[PDB]
């Protein structure tokens, strides 16, 4: 051989990066950015796997040169449920727990969650314990694509259900004594629900921007405060009934699981008592008449943390979650900054 | 340097899975031509293939990018036929000085856990892999 | 008993009581700069009475449903939870053991990519035939080609020989005069190699359809007449269980040169399973399907729910407050929903 | 290589089937009708006893209960993940790995074909044959493995098991299996002090094609008392009970 | 040296959490039973409440989920063998 | 050039995955699943490195399509010591601690583990402290393959052993006082073995 | 190995090479094995000369 | 303790080769034969 | 001979650094408790090489 | 035990019965309550 050898070139790193973008982001892009393939039969049902699997997406949408040098989430993906993904470790693990096959005979142990009985110490006697179990695959099962399992052939059958109970082999004299004590009202057990709240859902029509809510005059003694988010109607099964005929989704259910992801869409909140009194009023906030969650360019000066969040809001969230705010801002102690906490989940971008 | 897991060979193939086909003619049984078509393409033998060491490559790229380029200037040299700044404190300078990959190649201190004696006195913080600085940079934008 | 136990400190007093007072004092004073704590043993004795029973008694009991009602969209189970005399039961220690069958359906795909011909280029085709042309490969080098096929010692067994897996060992030109291959008949739809699968029809890997083997050799030569190559043509039950066509060149049925350009692409991964903490399984906060906990002697339901309450979520938040939601616990399907930080936020 | 007996690199705990403990040739410990299968400690069950299993694996409810109590005193008031500081490297939970998978049902899948490596083809033409060598062969529809998913999935069968590396199986000599002190309640029972007893143990393990060892640790008190009456004088008193040397 | 005239964009994500507005005089946590929740002005009389949320527009039907923080409690009485009596109390927002 | 350019295809990801399987699992498969190479001399001693290194294993045993979509440990590997592996970080680190070379002059510090003396507070006087050290390479050394180091040429020689002891520069009056106290039997020190068991 | 036949040949041009298996060797965790313990024949000693 | 240790010939603190790692596994060195 | 920890550091120095940072040294050497071994601490940053 | 048998050209089995006491004691303290005590000796289960 006279000269150099025959060689072919390839950009290993660029390739890998690309493959990652296409697989993890591109394909999850909203349907609106997609298009149907030519000469290929595709389902009419968008809630279908066939559909989601055939719609084609251009890699140029999320190519390796996308927002180069930045730490930015795609504006297209912000409102896309992040949990419905093949990279969801929790869901992945639960899937593997069952096996790698379609057909699965299962054996599980289900816990009692109801607050009034979950930790209750039951005295001697005979009790009637009865419960209802759902059969709806869109409810009992979860998918990463969130397709419609009813249409998609998923099936489930209950063969047998037993009730297990473990008992401390307590000394009889002792047990008997403990019983006597627990039988007096002064020694009555008591529990409270962890969430401790009345839950309400108010519709937000597509494109709506104003959401007014009214609560007819009532009693407020012991009121603790407010907590809120925003959910997609599609991802919220109807619970005012044993079965929801219009529920054609099997992804994460924020209302029940806590997979909240739409908090950045809030602009502001105005609270008013008796049609005239502004809470908290008292000239407390920078913009006293309401809670401003975020400002757009025009109000930069009132923003903080290098993002569009307001100083006011950052202050309230920090105090509410960790009592941090009047004596400086700092990273909260790890044990106070949990999974569903404010700070740990706060991500400012530019 | 624990090396690379390159036990298996890595190949690249032709788009059609075969490229060096040879025109053939179908025959009938002492044999008689058949007339199937007069020209069918059939590849005789294995397919055309190109080899590449994926793992070794990756490892190399990591060494060159992260260590080599940060080597002290003294180990570097100026490129031929390429204008380069006179100011060593300059980006142009740091960006044009060339460095030989053979300095920090994949076979460098094989099987050892050793920091290069050349890099010991080089500020480890001045690097693209400094997460803190990287994050602060992105905080501002791209 | 006694004696050795106290002497050896297996039982008895604590260092603070057994050591001399001067030493104890000294120890306490020197603590931060010179410790003596680990050189004096402190016994730990379990209680011997009024804790556990001596009597016969099960630790775990299992209850069978007294009444069951398998309905259209739900299941009702009734039990007689009995707490015997001289016993106490911590509800936290109860749970419903369930056995059943589940079909994740056809859309379940617990992985990315293919299980078939993953290394094959996405557009490369399987050796095929169409209307009659041939596009194939003959990797097997035999001794000679007769009317009986290709000699391998001793002619080849058409049902499985030659095996597509086998080729020549060298990298250079050896010059194969008697070649054999495997090919698909024009009666077997064309599909890209990538993702191509066909169930074996014999213990030897042959996938030739059985009618009754129907393999048929086809001889070939270049331009005195002697076949240089022989192919074992056959019909297989070709499938593509986990890939789809990324590129259809024509909406025209039947095998054609055209289809040689079709491209295959893996199907989207799709995990399916029960939810975190078995959310959804049991009904909660539903007036129509309200749970029941009542004394057979009271018949009054201790359970009182509201549509307004959110039990599932409450439990989600309760867990986070009392432990590390990052840890997995199979028993309760305790494996929190998450996402890749690098996916949510591109860096 | 690693020496489990000395280093703790235990890895064969999943091979235990059951344990039967008997005092004086007649008395079953713990007896008292405590366990679901009172006459012995059942570590795991095979299909036939599914109902008595737990945690989505082949481990029994009984065993899971004992291990949880023995290691963390968790069991009588619900099961939950133990606190991290109590769940160390060589602990039970931290090392517990339940697994499941599906495989073709050779007795119900009509078209089943037993094909070995010698005849399996997948990636033919792109991979070496029966070795990490150069590519050979030709493109061709794979004939393996069998599809467990899709509209064409084959009749399958389920398999469950578990791993429990770098830990020791435990059976405490405590009335409720809990830790209530180094010097246990049973260890201090007159019945175990006022007299001597003989002990019989019967282990059931999975078969291994190689000589192995059943390693038993008899938990006791291994103590020393050091006396230093005078300059350059060290006197010691060793006491090991039970099992005095 | 050739970079184009640019414009800056800032935003933020705050997944898997709930926005909070405590009914506390200083927004701090000084006890489950807040200072305001115990104010005579909120006990000696009933009040009506109006809330107005402003959100970014979404091309799909959504829901504004509001949690009204209260006390959701139960007291369990077990006077005799096989007898369980309960007392539920939810305030505010009694059922 | 008329038309598209000349191109060659390759499945990067599949390849990587494969290489991982072959390197980490396949090669560790039990010998029984392996076979001897043709026309290649190989040792007769299975406890040998030569042996373990030459036995060949088919990648098809642990290929990329192995138990697809499952979280499963190979039934073949369950009873295989997981610690004897090149991916054992602890062993890897200890190996590098010595260097990347065959020949190593070493300098180490060895701790006293015996329970009765490990934490003991020794009073004034002169004591005879003596101990035995092993020379057996199969015992003092550890390998990832677990081959027979005796047959395999490993060697070790002890040149010198010293005894070090550090002392708190305690005040003399104090030290003296502490001594007096510790000399009374009521103030006798005591220890127990952590394992606390009879091993069979 | 294409042939068990010595000497260079066109044949050997087809031989393939493969890296040797990694093999780490070192002292054990905590110097296990170095010192003798629990061995009556090689028992340690700690005694007052007095 | 101070001493000398020879890990022997079977010690190989790494995966792959130190020589011609980029060369195809079957490619030969420029040679000559009879 | 005067070195320690399998590197070129001296016994003397290792002792001083350990005491100064964590008061560890007169009653044996061991890994300091994590809360005492911070980012800019001695041990956490100590890397012996060969 | 060592048994000596005539050879048979087919796989067979040596069936041994170890004679013991296989007993049960039935207790019926209350309405709808059956408690049993099994004892097999020798060869306890």
């Amino acid at each position: 051989r006279v000269g150099n050898n025959f060689a072919m070139e390839i950009n290993l790193n660029a390739n890998l990066w690309r493959n990652f973008l296409y697989s993890n982001i591109a394909l999850y892009l909203p349907d609106k950015l997609k298009y149907s393939p030519s000469n290929v039969k595709i389902s009419d049902n968008p809630n279908t796997y066939d559909y989601m699997n055939k719609r084609v997406v251009a890699p140029g949408l999320v190519d390796c040169y996308i927002n180069l040098g930045a730490r930015w989430s795609l504006d297209y993906m912000d409102n896309v449920n992040p949990f419905n993904h093949h990279r969801n470790a929790g869901l992945r693990y639960r899937s593997m727990l069952l096996g790698n096959g379609r057909y699965v005979p299962f054996h599980i142990q289900v816990p009692q969650k109801f607050f009034a009985i979950k930790n209750l110490l039951l005295l001697p006697g005979s009790y009637t314990y009865e419960w209802n179990f759902r059969k709806d695959v869109n409810m009992v099962l979860q998918s990463s694509l969130g397709n419609d399992l009813r249409v998609d052939g998923a099936s489930i059958k209950f063969d047998s259900i037993c009730l297990y109970a473990t008992f401390f082999p307590m000394a009889h004299n002792t047990a008997s004594t403990l019983e006597a004590m627990l039988r007096n009202d002064t020694n009555d057990q008591s529990f409270n629900d962890y969430l401790s709240a009345a839950n309400m859902l108010y519709p937000i029509p597509a494109n709506a921007t104003n959401v007014p809510i009214s609560i007819p005059s009532r009693n407020w003694a012991a009121f603790r405060g407010w907590a809120f988010t925003r959910l997609k109607t599609k991802e919220t099964p109807s619970l005012g009934s044993g079965y929801d005929p219009y529920y054609t989704y099997s992804g994460s259910i924020p209302y029940l699981d806590g997979t909240f992801y739409l908090n950045h869409t809030f602009k502001k909140v105005a609270i008013t008592f008796d049609s005239s009194v502004s809470w908290p009023g008292n000239d407390r906030l920078l913009t006293p008449n309401e809670f401003e969650i975020k400002r757009s360019v025009d109000g930069e000066g009132y923003n903080v943390a290098q993002c569009n969040m307001t100083k006011d809001w950052f202050l309230v969230q920090m105090l509410a979650n960790y009592n941090i705010g009047y004596q400086g801002f700092y990273i909260p102690e790890s044990y106070k900054d949990r999974m569903y906490s404010f700070f740990r989940n706060f991500q400012p971008m530019s | 340097n624990h090396g690379t897991e390159d036990e298996l060979p890595n190949y690249c193939f032709p788009l059609g899975g075969v490229i060096n086909t040879e025109t053939l003619t179908k025959v009938k049984p002492g044999w008689e031509k058949d007339a199937f078509s007069d020209k069918n393409e059939i590849r005789v033998g294995n397919n055309f293939a190109m080899e590449i060491n994926l793992n070794a490559n990756l490892w190399r790229n990591f060494l060159y990018s992260n260590i080599a380029l940060y080597l002290p200037d003294k180990l570097k040299y100026s490129p031929s036929n390429v204008k380069i700044s006179d100011n060593p404190n300059t980006y142009d300078y740091m960006n044009k000085r060339v460095v030989a990959p053979g300095l920090v190649d994949c076979y460098i201190n094989l099987g050892a856990r050793w920091s290069l004696d050349y890099m010991d006195n080089v500020n480890p913080f001045n690097h693209h892999r400094n997460a803190g600085l990287r994050y602060r940079s992105m905080l501002l934008g791209n | 008993m006694m004696p050795q136990w106290s002497y050896m400190h297996i039982s008895g007093q604590d260092a603070s009581e057994y050591l001399s007072p001067g030493l104890v004092q000294f120890a306490r004073a020197t603590e931060t700069y010179f410790s003596l704590n680990n050189k004096f043993r402190n016994p730990t004795v379990a209680p011997t009475h009024d804790v556990t029973t001596d009597r016969s008694q099960r630790l775990t009991l299992r209850f069978i449903p007294v009444d069951r009602e398998d309905t259209a969209y739900s299941y009702k189970a009734r039990f007689t939870l009995a707490v015997g005399d001289n016993r106490v039961l911590d509800m936290a220690s109860t749970y419903f053991d369930i056995r059943g069958v589940l079909d994740r359906g056809p859309t379940f795909k617990p992985y990315s990519g293919t299980a078939y011909n993953a290394l094959a280029p996405k557009g490369a085709p399987n050796p095929c035939e169409w209307d009659t042309h041939v596009f194939g490969q003959a990797p097997y080098s035999g001794i000679n080609i007769t009317k009986e096929g290709i000699q391998i010692g001793k002619y080849a067994d058409k049902t499985f020989q030659p095996e597509p897996q086998i080729g020549e060992s060298q990298w250079y030109e050896t010059e194969i005069n008697h070649a054999a291959g495997r090919v698909l008949k024009k009666t077997t739809p064309m599909k890209p190699c990538y993702g191509s699968y066909a169930k074996p029809t014999n213990e030897n890997g042959g996938q030739g359809i059985l009618v009754e083997s129907q393999v048929e050799m086809q001889f070939f030569s270049t331009t005195n007449l002697t076949p240089k190559v022989v192919l074992y043509s056959e019909d297989v039950d070709i499938e593509t269980p986990d890939t789809h066509i990324s590129y259809m060149p024509t909406i025209k049925e039947g095998n054609s040169r055209e289809l040689m350009g079709q491209q295959s692409m893996p199907n989207r991964p799709n995990y399916i399973a029960f939810r975190d903490n078995f959310i959804g399984l049991m009904y909660y906060n539903s007036t129509g399907n309200m749970g029941v906990l009542a004394g057979q002697a009271s018949q009054l339901n201790a359970v009182v729910d509201l549509q307004d309450r959110n039990t599932e979520l409450s439990y989600q938040l309760l867990l986070d407050s009392i432990g590390d939601r990052t840890r997995y616990f199979s028993m309760w399907n305790q494996a929190v929903d998450s996402y890749d930080p690098d996916v949510r936020i591109i860096e | 290589g690693s020496i489990p007996y000395l280093d703790g690199t235990f890895y064969l705990n999943h091979t235990f089937k059951k344990v039967a403990i008997t005092f004086d040739s007649s008395v079953s410990w713990p007896g008292n009708d405590r366990l679901l299968t009172p006459n012995e400690f059942e570590i795991k069950r095979s299909v036939d006893g599914e109902g008595y299993n737990v945690a989505q694996c082949n481990m029994t409810k009984d065993w899971f209960l004992v291990q949880m109590l023995a290691n963390y005193n968790i069991g009588y008031q619900g099961f939950y993940i133990p606190e991290s500081y109590k769940d160390r490297m060589y602990s039970f939970f931290r090392n517990f790995q339940p697994m499941s998978r599906q495989v073709v049902d050779d007795t119900k899948y009509k078209d089943y074909q037993q094909v070995g490596i010698l005849h399996q083809h997948n990636n033919s033409g792109f991979v070496g044959y029966l070795a990490p060598t150069m590519r050979e062969g030709q493109a061709y529809p794979a004939n393996f493995p069998y599809p467990l998913i899709g509209k064409t999935a084959v009749d399958s069968i389920t398999q469950k098991k578990f791993l429990c590396d770098r830990t020791l199986w435990r059976i405490p000599f405590s009335s409720n299996f809990m830790s209530m002190g180094a010097l246990t309640d049973l260890g201090q029972n007159l019945l175990y002090a006022n007299s001597a007893h003989a002990l019989d143990m019967t282990f059931e393990v999975d078969p291994m094609d190689e000589p192995t060892l059943l390693y038993v640790l008899f938990e006791v008190f291994d103590v020393v008392r050091v006396h230093r009456p005078h300059r350059g004088v060290i006197e010691t008193v060793y006491l090991r009970t039970p099992f005095s040397a």
